[PDB]
């Protein structure tokens, strides 16, 4: 059985440097040569209780690119949880008797973790739970970084935007702190700053991180500039001062950026990455979006097939 | 007539009260060079003209043609070190990208980041303007906003 | 490569008499004998940002009747464009890295045309863009006409209803003006009359068209009576006087109709075609609806397969 | 200079990229007689200089000190018989009515049919404008922003 | 004719030290010897386009104690401005043909000044315009300070709360800067600070003022502690952090206040004054509300009577 076979994938906090490296290796193998019938005869649930264009559609294309069948919903308003009061617990209890694995995105932190309490042997793959984690985002972010920098160890990575509610930077900061000698620069408004628990973790692991008030003061030393979007859905009224982007990247700022440096963004973007950056060599977010197909295909392959894509 | 020039373009024969429109619409004034504009100055040929000497900037054919919806008979002129090299004239331009705005309120062009674009055809009497996106066709006069 | 291979299908204005004839020939070939695995291993996006029962479900049945897989959404409210501010441009940029072709219906005129600017090599098939075009409607309308009249040249076709906002009569009037000697009769309230740009086009091509105030004054000379429904979703408050159907067809009016003449309607119908017409020999709209499967199957086959269904 | 006139006004020493704003802001285009605009003219001391010439016209009571707020060092030369009959430099008035828009969203000036009016106090570093209706006082930078 | 006869009371800014003193002298006279007929046969309009309990009912009780008649509204939802699009200019133009003075409260700053342009000969008295001015609040607060302190010069006045949107403190500060030697202490959260034009004026006048982050800093120094309420309805969404009171006054904090010191508040009060304060000799806010009857009777008496023998 490979190491991830039938594991639940809920938080980057439960995976090792090796588990990540495995996913990545399988992504490159399946990107190089396809496997159309690898998951023939499996039916996977797509349970999106929160908005999604990319995570849901890249997950369902991956399931389809491996022969599996998909069942699910994209909206909770017409589910019996929506109209009848079914609990998420009884919802997962019933869906576990039907499908071979459950992919679910949900607006409360902790939702994928409790699905596992009720899912039996059916693995639960977390497509984002509130402002907590988003593990498959980090698997395509890491594949895109490895792919454009050659390494995942010894990088300079700046994370800009809403880091309090950005579930993407929660998972990704915890994945890169598993490799050696990565330096962190964090650029957020004080109200949307990195949660203490990730900075603590950076500190006991001895990792070097620093706060910065502008993109320009780190533009020349960063290799990955990972931009995020203010999670306006998640803000409290107190925080409504922070709805507009404070740090907006325009192509001019890239005029002294390291030639290898790429600009990543999980997407959607609203005003923080201007569209003129789109034509510049550093822009890699749509490439990044595309790599979602290969990391999600690799992950499904490992959790549902005993063997190992050779 | 009016102020001298070494190298550049001098758009002469612009119909009256149109010279201004053209300074604005094709942004001709947003430069660090010397432009001289002669508004309402006597022509003779057709009574009164208006005209622009833009120094050290030359127009492409393509720019020059765009002027045909406003000043059809204008006469573009490039002067390389004072002598007239080429006297040109607008021919209506087949496409007018970026300058105009689709008057269809439900055109997608208004929401997304794409540049505007119109196909130009001498529609029998007026010049008709078909938006490349919503495909509705409009007279050139209305597209020039009300 | 066949002529339509990987072309975007956005407006009837960009297809030739030959491109239409091709689609039609392939429709008859695939209606006669099926091809279940013609599009095996392709995944097609179904992106409906506007309401649909028939265009979406006939398109997805066609994709399924040729072996392809479908991914998509029927509602924009739970897409990241719906809840997060993603632009249609970035939406198409991300979906282009996943699927082999994109079918999209959208409420703004011009939406499928700009998807093509951002879709890479992925073809965009227009399932209706606001009140502009609806090219696959015209392909099944033409297949049904050819099928009930034998010709597409030298027909008498009356179009009744909302012709200002009827995207169906915009495409169809432009497809039949590609064949020779068709006569047009237009029956609409003045406020919902044919757009100038189609009448101009009829005039420089020398085609004979005329305005008429009743169905009865043309009932005896028409071969195709193509009924439409007032696009109430698209009306301005000014036009709210025209919400009810002015011309309503009842079976009695058909009592002097040419014996070959059929009544077509893109559907939905509200009060303009009474249900007693449903039992009469001239009624062909549900047959027409069914032919959507064969024209949409043919179109997908041509845009995605290099070869030519023999 | 760059043109001469029997009688008219010549607004010289206009700061760059402001010259074009004045043809719109004073509507010196509803005119029949000649206007000479020289843009980005050298002025050794201030480098870039725009200059406007209006034949047969003299700027009214409003425009002169409204010009004070827009081009504070411009020099208005009243000409007749080609002689500089008067030279002027505008002063900041006590108030500017009609032309400025109150920055305060909730000022009634925006909803009702009344002419805006601001008081002009020349406040140490810059002009402060107090709105006659909402009584807030603003930096002139804010009030006549672009 | 007295100085205030037929004047519009729009802004404290337009009144001088002696107009103000004339109102307090008169309020004192009518508080002792009532005039039940002073305005017999005058009809005064009470037009409240924005919520009020105390300003509106103290004003129309004042009118009735002086023999006048009142007509008007407390809710513009039922006026022809509310339902039919009558401008405030045409509303005032019509109302001035009927009545002898207009008392107005409105939500846009600048509304009462506008009313005077249409008013004709009819005096307009400002019961509050948005966050600009509240002139009749200051005449009742100045009468109260005089009553308790016997002095309107050389006082130590602290103003606490939302000082940016508070029209009561914009008018009160302008009026106390007309007397000699008053010292101001402003305690407000940054977002809701004293607008600069009031500060500029204090400074241009040589008046001493200072900022403080607490009330304790100034408790032993002050003669009057003027509490205000956060103007939630005037806040911008970016200011919503500031909705809750930042400085709350409880009986305990009155620990070492001068014995003569009074706690004034325009009211309504939300959480900023605890109710135990109510039972201390320092709480003067309901005696202050009571003084509105005499200050407003005085003003109405002086604007509509040429000479008054009292
Ligand atoms: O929404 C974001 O800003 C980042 C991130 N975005 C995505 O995963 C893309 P989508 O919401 O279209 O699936 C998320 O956490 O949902
Ligand atoms: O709705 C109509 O009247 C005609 C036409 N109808 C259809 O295509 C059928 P549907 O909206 O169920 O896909 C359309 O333009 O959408
Ligand atoms: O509302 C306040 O906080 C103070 C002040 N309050 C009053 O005048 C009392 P009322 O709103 O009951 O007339 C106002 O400015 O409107
Ligand atoms: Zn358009
Ligand atoms: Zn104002």
């Amino acid at each position: 059985a490979n190491p991830l076979y039938q594991k639940h994938i809920i938080s980057i906090n439960d995976l090792s440097r090796d588990d990540l490296n495995l996913v990545l290796a399988t992504a490159a193998k399946l990107k190089a040569n396809p496997q159309p019938e690898l998951l023939k005869h499996k039916v996977i649930a797509s349970c999106f209780f929160e908005a999604s264009t990319a995570t849901r559609l890249s997950f369902q294309t991956s399931m389809h690119r491996l022969g599996a069948s998909v069942v699910g919903f994209s909206d909770s308003a017409n589910t019996s949880l929506g109209k009848k009061g079914e609990t998420l617990a009884d919802t997962i209890s019933v869906i576990s008797t039907y499908v071979d694995a459950i992919v679910m995105r949900h607006p409360q932190e902790g939702a994928a973790r409790l699905a596992t309490e009720f899912s039996g042997n059916v693995p639960v793959l977390n497509a984002g739970d509130g402002s907590n984690q988003h593990p498959t985002q980090t698997l395509l972010d890491l594949f895109t970084i490895q792919q454009t920098e050659g390494r995942l160890d010894n990088l300079h990575v700046a994370m800009v935007g809403d880091l309090k509610y950005g579930r993407t930077v929660h998972s990704l900061t915890q994945a890169l702190a598993k490799f050696d000698g990565n330096r962190f620069y964090f650029i957020a408004p004080d109200a949307l700053a990195m949660p203490e628990y990730i900075l603590d973790m950076l500190d006991e692991k001895g990792i070097a991180w620093s706060l910065h008030s502008s993109i320009e003061e780190v533009m020349a030393e960063v290799d990955i500039l990972y931009m995020t979007r203010v999670q306006k859905e998640r803000l409290d009224p107190s925080e409504y001062a922070n709805v507009k982007a404070q740090f907006v990247l325009r192509a001019s700022d890239l005029h002294n950026a390291k030639a290898n440096m790429k600009v990543l963004h999980p997407l959607p973007r609203v005003d923080e990455i201007a569209t003129d950056v789109d034509k510049t060599p550093h822009a890699w977010y749509f490439q990044q979006a595309g790599n979602g197909i290969f990391a999600r295909q690799a992950l499904l392959a490992l959790v549902l097939n005993r063997d190992l894509v050779l | 007539g009016v102020e001298a020039i070494k190298r550049g373009t001098v758009i002469d024969h612009i119909p009256a009260q149109i010279g201004f429109k053209l300074l604005s619409l094709f942004k001709l004034t947003e430069t660090d060079q010397r432009i001289t504009i002669g508004l309402n100055l006597p022509s003779g040929e057709m009574g009164r003209k208006d005209l622009i000497k833009i120094e050290n900037t030359f127009l492409s054919e393509d720019q020059v043609d765009q002027l045909a919806l406003y000043a059809p008979q204008a006469t573009v002129n490039r002067i390389d070190n004072y002598e007239v090299v080429g006297k040109s004239r607008p021919s209506l331009p087949e496409r007018i990208d970026n300058v105009l705005v689709c008057p269809n309120s439900n055109c997608i062009s208004h929401a997304e980041p794409v540049s505007s674009s119109f196909a130009v055809r001498k529609r029998a009497n007026d010049i008709a303007l078909k938006c490349k996106y919503c495909e509705k066709e409009f007279s050139h006069n209305v597209v020039l906003a009300n």
